[PDB]
């Protein structure tokens, strides 16, 4: 769950 | 004297050209957009080793451009399944990833991130030759653009601040002059015709990015989100112009705008739902969706006619009709789900996500084709640490 | 890859343009006329229209106007194409040599643009500066008219009036000024701008904006000495000029909306306008003199002069006559009488020109039940809906008919020395004749003084020096006119019986066996003067008198009993001048010499019922230029006939065939007759240029229609057709129609007018209770238009409405298809409904209505209620396959007469046409262009096997064969599709191929298998495989074949090279014309031959021909290639034009 930019 | 919607009517007058109208075009595509999400099947392409598809835009009824985490751009040829890499364009300067793509109204320039992801790069199309240089506007990456006009082109960033460039036609004469005479290709140069910042609020105010930007053409506005919860709208006849700020009803992983043209309303994604701005309209008078699927980010919108179709982290897409305020049900809301790409089994993948063998491939973009008939889906997966692509046309 | 090859059987009929000016000399008013692809000529004259020039352009005409720069004698015509191409267009006439001539020409496409909503406009300024054309929303596009912009280059302004509804340029003004009628969010207003060719942007206009009436629509642009606009809307027609403002609004102009206009009087004085229902009115300007010598309106009135046929564009000729072109019905000449008549008209019918289109349906049908096909279409809209009944061949009118079997032959007398007219009619029998008295159109047996009746007649007629002869098999006999009585007779030497004889106005040529006697008419006496010996019994001979001679041959044509050929003799000596084998295995039973157009040629027929034919050289008695063409499998009889003031020749056969020439070439169509063994021309006073046709068991006399490709007879409704379908059982038709009603304050309908549906023999009115719960909340409106549809039974032979049977209120017919289900052995008319109300997008309900025709009464059988539109129906396999909204259904037919539902498919938006064959279903789509679906017994069940993933508006579809696929879209497209046998994966397997593509220029509503021509019955000589025929919106009829890979590549390395040698008028690209295309992408056209471009190569003169041909490799089917010579392609091609 790292959400990207 | 009622008005005529039915569509036996318009089958039965285009038999005789009894002038079938031009007064239906709203209720065959609006038929269509509520047929077409229960029909779609999905066909998968193969990327390589690509890192993550950001952006992506239809170029012809045959090829869709995609920008990628890896800095690459490239072509798919949906019909042959055949991928095509472009050149990168440098800045004036010998000195992440393409977020954004975009093209002008008349389909003549596209607007990526450059090499430099702080720096703007115009590709002519069809061909995809270079236009102009990378700029050094910007301090940061470009997370949005929008093209106000033919010409011009607002741009956000990671500063918070909005580039208004303009490609003057100097700047295209510029670019053929340089390249007829030079076998090599040589930019024509470009500055912003003006560099504006979005207000700072109470909020952290570092953390003033533009994530998305949305042009209404109606009424020459400019709409743009911040990732601080706020939306702000922008006069855009001639120069970048403030008109308001409102603070959105969520405040979290505000990434995506698009704007409804038949119903004056911004659609604004988030950590879990759709918002539904009119900026005419009172603060409190804003519809507001739950997805459901809860902790994976609604990550692109879009609307077509009245419906309007929202890619998800859980690479999923749902569907919601604004008449009937609600979801499409399916012939228990109507989805489509993403197959598996491709994912790199890299060290990140080894060291912490090495317990998972499946991860869903978030939705980072979507976009219908002329017809309207076929959606194009292509994304990655959802953590930053993942390396690995997915992209697919469904029809 | 798919090879195809589409030829026009029809060209398109209903007029979409019409204008008016001195084109084709600087003398003359013509009448240009503007029928999609094709632009017609005519010159107005006090008699009517005379058409002088025919001109097919490579495109879909859109604008079409003339105008004349200044130092031109004669108008120029402008013409741009829906494709973009632009093209000033001269007309050069040299000799007898007409031929149009392009000054300028361009495509004037812009990249980027949305097509405006009210269609393209261009229109020309008085004075010709300019021409100004309204392409796109938001640009006004600008073609300066300079003499040296041989390249119609153009500019565009930026217009901030983004929905444009019309455009005029405005007359006295100084600077060329544009007036039009736009709609704003605050309604539609009239505003004006100069147009600046220095500047290239316009300037503010001499008079300020107005807001007009909410409908306002169409702008008249108001001549000198007035000036000024007329601008008309649905309730008032106002003048606008300068300060000046001037509005009506009469009531007699409110039921109807106006369509078009045009001016009558050239100081616009006087308007015609038309509308949606054909009322043609007057609009008058009252003008009042000034003491100051200027002129203004005073008031402006209009007056209703009566109907004319729907109006597409009206043009005032000359003489109060007006072109009424139409689009919906057949165009009109219509003269407009100062006084009204009885019931209050000024309008009186002068000409009627026949429109096929739009062809909303059709089918093709036997009911002679001889396997080669009529075709009957739904025709027209509202009041000029008909059935059209079309048939390739040729027609006649029967005017008498006496039981006469066992004719042998039948001659013409004039017994009456002093008549020009036919008075006696010589009927051949074995072992008798008989004669027919001929006193105006009455007929009676007799016999004439003179005449033999216990011998059989082989020749009789009138002869030199006031004289009639008969030959008989005993002997000849030489008949004076007055008394009536024998003068002179001649018998055979060797005492045998004449089996053959021929005779003309001093030559007598009798066949006795081998031997053939040729003997001189003398008044008052016979003389033989010399007789010769054939190697073989003759079967025929022919003596018939050529060109301009005064009933003179120097020549006898005979055949013969035992070789089987056809041979030229000199006479009086019958020396052989040429010998020519007929083959085949029955011998020659009638030989022929005739005049075609001045041109002398010879037919001989055989027992097998083939015809050969040659070109005959009569000063050295030789044949060329052989060919044969098949009539009948029985005996062929040739003669010769007068009528439509020309010479022809007509064969008498099971398959009767009239034999005429056009442009010098012999052209062989089919006649409307069911058997002829015999005939004769016919010239009486009741009967001048007539015929005498004997057939098995009678006599008929009659005329002959206009010789034309196709015949057409027409069947009017009154009321608008949908779809029609044969019944073979019932000898009926079965017809889908509905006429408008308009909806009384009393709640009910009423009728505009009297109509087919109402008109019936008997009527009935459906009797279901299935909707009866709901109703629509607007059903009890005042003043709507209701749709009211019918089943009409039609009678195969009469065309009568035996019966009409009404739909519910609020029920739309959509479908109807005539079948047997299950085992059941009754034909059934099977219809799909739909309720229909305006106010909802798409309809929730309808049914599905069994119907049985028997014993004069439509019974119905069963209903079933589907949740949709009924959009189409076909049998499957004896059972019901259907197409409701977004599904495709299969329904069984049970044995207590029900429908039940077997099986469905869901994967469509809406699914608009099916065709079916063997187990596989064609599914056209709305939008997502054609699928293709197949039905497994095993399971029970659909199977979606592959589709076209190339999104397209569908407007009909058809089975070419198992594995092509015919589309048509709504751009004018056509392709094929084919199921790809290369696949190896799951994936392509599911992809249909594009094998074909290709531009027709026609909106296609319906596709039949079927042919116009005889069925090959299992011949595989013919080049082309399979018939599928197609109407359009414009009455066009076209006919798709296939071709074998061989004639694919030779026809198309033929059409490169005739693209290089044939210069189109407007010189548009064909490869161009042809490229498919659409909004979203344009291709080149591959797969496709063009038929029509192809037979054009029958038209160029061979020095044209050899240009084409030079160093082309032919294969002649040895399989080995050769250099092709001209003669080569001709046969190839003639090949070709022989499919429709």
């Amino acid at each position: 769950g790292e959400s990207e930019e | 004297p009622p008005v005529k919607r039915s569509l036996v009517y318009y089958l039965k007058n285009r038999e005789v050209r009894l002038q079938n109208e031009t007064s239906y075009s709203r209720v065959l595509h609006g038929y269509a957009a509520q047929q077409l999400p229960s029909l779609l099947k999905e066909r998968e392409f193969h990327l390589g080793t690509l890192n993550k598809v950001f952006a992506s835009q239809w170029l012809n009824h045959r090829q869709v451009v995609c920008g990628t985490k890896c800095n690459t751009l490239f072509v798919v040829d949906v019909q042959t399944s055949q991928i095509t890499k472009i050149p990168i364009l440098k800045d004036r300067e010998p000195g992440c990833g393409i977020h954004a793509i975009e093209l002008n109204p008349s389909r003549t320039l596209l607007a990526t991130g450059g090499d430099n992801p702080n720096s703007l790069a115009i590709y002519r199309l069809p061909t995809l030759d270079p236009v102009c240089v990378g700029d050094d506007g910007h301090k940061d990456w470009i997370f949005s653009i929008a093209w106000i006009s033919d010409t011009m082109a607002v741009s956000g960033s990671r500063d918070g601040s909005m580039g208004l460039w303009e490609v003057t036609d100097d700047v295209l004469t510029k670019s053929d002059a340089r390249h007829n005479v030079s076998r090599v290709p040589v930019y024509a140069h470009i500055t912003h015709k003006a560099l504006k910042d979005i207000p700072k609020e109470d909020t952290n105010p570092d953390n003033c990015k533009v994530r998305a930007l949305a042009f209404n053409n109606k009424n020459k506005e400019l709409g743009a989100v911040s990732l601080d919860g706020y939306f702000h709208l922008w006069k855009a006849e001639n120069t970048l112009s403030k008109l308001l700020s409102t603070k959105l009803p969520y405040c979290r992983e505000n990434v995506c705008l698009a704007y409804g043209s038949e119903w004056s309303v911004y659609a604004v994604g988030s950590q879990a739902h759709v918002s539904f701005l009119d900026p005419r309209q009172p603060s409190y008078n804003v519809k507001s969706v739950c997805s459901r699927e809860r902790g994976s980010g609604i990550r692109s919108v879009s609307f077509y006619e009245h419906i309007i179709t929202v890619g998800t982290g859980q690479g999923s897409l749902l569907f919601y009709d604004i008449r009937a305020q609600r979801f499409l049900e399916e012939r228990e809301n109507l989805k489509l789900t993403t197959g598996k790409g491709w994912l790199n089994h890299d060290e990140t993948w080894r060291n912490y996500f090495s317990d998972i063998d499946f991860f869903p491939n978030a939705v980072y973009t979507h976009c219908y084709d002329s017809s309207g008939t076929k959606l194009f889906v292509a994304g990655g997966p959802l953590p930053s640490g993942l390396h690995g692509n997915y992209a697919g046309l469904w029809s | 890859m798919s090879y195809n090859y589409v030829v026009t059987a029809q060209k398109p009929t209903a007029v979409n343009g019409c204008v008016t000016g001195h084109f084709t000399s600087a003398e003359d008013l013509n009448l240009l006329i503007a029928k999609n692809t094709r632009l017609e000529i005519y010159v107005v004259t006090a008699e009517g229209l005379r058409p002088v020039k025919e001109v097919g352009m490579y495109g879909k005409i859109a604008v079409m106007e003339l105008f004349r720069p200044k130092g031109e004698s004669k108008d120029l015509l402008f013409i741009l194409t829906a494709k973009y191409n632009a093209c000033i267009l001269e007309y050069k006439q040299s000799g007898e040599s007409i031929d149009i001539i392009t000054r300028a020409h361009g495509n004037v496409q812009d990249r980027i643009g949305r097509p405006s909503e009210t269609g393209i406009i261009g229109i020309i300024d008085p004075e010709c500066r300019m021409i100004g054309l309204r392409l796109y929303d938001g640009l006004f596009k600008v073609i300066p008219l300079d003499r040296d912009n041989k390249e119609l280059k153009a500019f565009n302004i930026r217009l901030e009036e983004l929905h444009v509804i019309d455009v005029k340029f405005l007359y006295g003004c100084q600077a060329p000024t544009i007036c039009f009628v736009y709609q704003d969010p605050q309604g539609r207003h009239v505003k004006t701008y100069e147009v600046s060719l220095r500047e290239k942007e316009f300037n503010k206009g001499p008079w300020k904006q107005e807001n007009v009436e909410a409908e306002a629509s169409m702008v008249i642009a108001v001549p000198e000495p007035f000036g000024g606009a007329i601008i008309i809307g649905q309730e008032s027609i106002t003048y606008h000029n300068g300060d000046k403002y001037l509005a009506i609004a009469p009531p007699i102009i409110k039921q109807s909306t106006i369509v078009c206009h045009n001016r009558v009087d050239p100081n616009g004085s006087r308007y015609l306008l038309g509308d949606m229902e054909g009322r043609l009115f007057m609009l008058l300007l009252e003008k009042e003199e000034q003491m100051d010598g200027t002129v203004t309106l005073k008031d402006l009135r209009v007056e209703l002069l009566g109907e004319t046929s729907i109006a597409e564009c009206l043009t005032y000729l000359d003489n109060g006559v007006v072109f009424v072109g139409s689009r919906l019905g057949d165009s009109q000449l219509v003269k407009l009488n100062v006084d009204s008549n009885e019931q209050g008209s000024y309008v009186v019918a002068m000409e009627t020109f026949t429109n096929l289109g739009p062809i909303v349906d059709m089918c093709v049908v036997d009911l002679e039940r001889q396997g080669q096909g009529q075709l009957v279409t739904c025709s027209g809209a509202f009041k000029e809906g008909s059935l059209r009944i079309i048939r390739n061949g040729i027609g006649i009118h029967e005017h008498a008919s006496i039981d006469l079997p066992g004719i042998k032959g039948l001659w013409p007398l004039r017994s009456d020395p002093n008549r020009e007219t036919d008075d006696t009619l010589v009927l051949s029998f074995v072992g008798q004749t008989r004669v027919l008295m001929l006193n105006g159109e009455e007929v009676e047996e007799t016999e004439l003084m003179g005449f033999v009746d216990d011998q059989q007649t082989f020749f009789c007629g009138n002869v030199a020096h006031q004289q009639l002869i008969q030959i008989t098999s005993a002997s000849v006999r030489l008949v004076s006119q007055e008394p009536k009585a024998l003068v002179s007779e001649w018998k055979e030497p060797q005492a045998k019986n004449i089996s053959v004889a021929s005779c003309n106005s001093s030559q007598v040529v009798v066949a006795v066996g081998r031997a053939l006697y040729y003997l001189q008419i003398h008044p008052q006496e016979l003389r033989q003067i010399s007789h010769t010996e054939m190697e073989h019994e003759v079967a025929c001979l022919d003596i018939t008198p050529l060109g301009d001679s005064n009933g003179l041959s120097p020549l006898c044509a005979i055949g013969l009993w035992t070789d089987i050929s056809a041979r030229i003799l000199k006479l009086p000596s019958f020396e052989l001048l040429h010998k020519e084998m007929l083959g085949g295995e029955i011998i020659p039973r009638s030989i022929l010499m005739t005049t075609f157009e001045s041109s002398h040629y010879l037919l001989c027929a055989l027992g097998d019922g083939a015809l050969f034919y040659f070109g005959l050289n009569i000063e050295t008695g030789l044949l060329s230029d052989r060919k044969k063409v098949t009539l009948g499998t029985q005996p062929t009889v040739l003669r010769t006939f007068r009528s439509l003031s020309t010479t022809n020749v007509f064969a008498c056969s099971d398959r009767p065939t009239v034999i005429y020439s056009s442009n010098h070439k012999l052209v062989f169509s089919n006649v409307n007759l069911k058997e002829v063994n015999y005939m004769c021309p016919l010239n009486s006073d009741g009967y001048p240029d007539s015929l005498a046709l004997a057939n098995n068991s009678t006599l008929t006399i009659g005329t002959i229609d206009e010789i034309q490709k196709l015949h057409i007879r027409t069947v009017p409704l009154y009321e608008s057709p949908r779809k029609i379908c044969y019944q073979e059982v019932s000898q009926c038709f079965g017809v889908l129609s509905s006429r408008i009603e308009v909806q009384d304050t009393s709640g009910g309908t009423t009728a505009l007018r009297p109509s087919a549906s109402t008109q019936a023999l008997s009527s009935s009115v459906s009797s279901s209770k299935l909707f009866s719960s709901s109703t629509a909340p607007h059903e009890t409106s005042f003043g709507e238009e209701v749709e009211v549809h019918n089943l009409l039974i039609i009678d195969q032979h009469t065309f009568e409405v035996l019966h009409a049977h009404q739909f519910l209120q609020n029920e739309y017919a959509l479908s109807l298809v005539s079948c047997k289900l299950g085992k059941d052995p009754n034909t059934y008319f099977i219809v799909g409904t739909a309720m229909v109300y305006p106010e909802e997008a798409e309809p929730k309900q309808g049914r599905i209505v069994v119907f049985q025709y028997s014993d004069g009464k439509l019974q119905t059988v069963a209903e079933k209620e589907v949740k949709g539109a009924v959009y189409s129906m076909v049998e499957f396999n004896g059972k019901l396959l259907a197409s409701i909204n977004s599904t495709v259904r299969l329904y069984e037919w049970t044995t207590e007469k029900e429908l039940r539902t077997e099986c469905n498919h869901y994967n469509n938006i809406m699914a608009l046409y099916l065709k079916t064959k063997g187990d596989f279903i064609l599914v056209g789509d709305l939008m997502r262009s054609v699928l293709l679906l197949a039905y497994k017994p095993m399971e029970g069940n659909f199977e979606e096997i592959a589709r076209d993933f190339n999104p397209n508006w569908m407007s009909a579809v058809e089975i070419l064969d198992d594995d092509n696929f015919l589309g048509a879209e709504n751009a004018f497209n056509l392709f094929v599709c084919q199921k790809d046998s290369a696949a190896t994966t799951d994936e392509e397997r599911q992809h249909l191929q594009e094998v074909g593509l290709f531009h027709l220029g026609e909106f296609v509503n319906v596709f039949c298998h079927g042919s116009l021509v005889m069925q090959n019955l299992g011949e595989t000589s013919t080049p082309t495989q399979g018939s599928v025929l197609f109407g359009t919106v414009n009455g066009m009829i076209g006919l798709v074949t296939s071709l074998s890979e061989s004639w694919y590549n030779l026809l198309l390395d033929m059409q490169n090279r005739l693209n290089k040698v044939i210069k189109s008028v407007g010189k548009i690209e064909h490869s161009f014309w042809r490229s498919f295309h659409t909004e979203r992408k344009t291709e080149p056209a591959t797969g496709f031959i063009d038929g029509d471009l192809i037979e054009s190569f029958l038209d160029i003169s061979r020095p044209k021909m050899q240009e084409v041909v030079a160093n082309l490799q032919y294969d002649d089917g040895s399989g080995m290639k050769r250099e092709a010579t001209a003669d080569d392609l001709i046969k190839v091609v003639e090949e070709l034009t022989r499919i429709h």
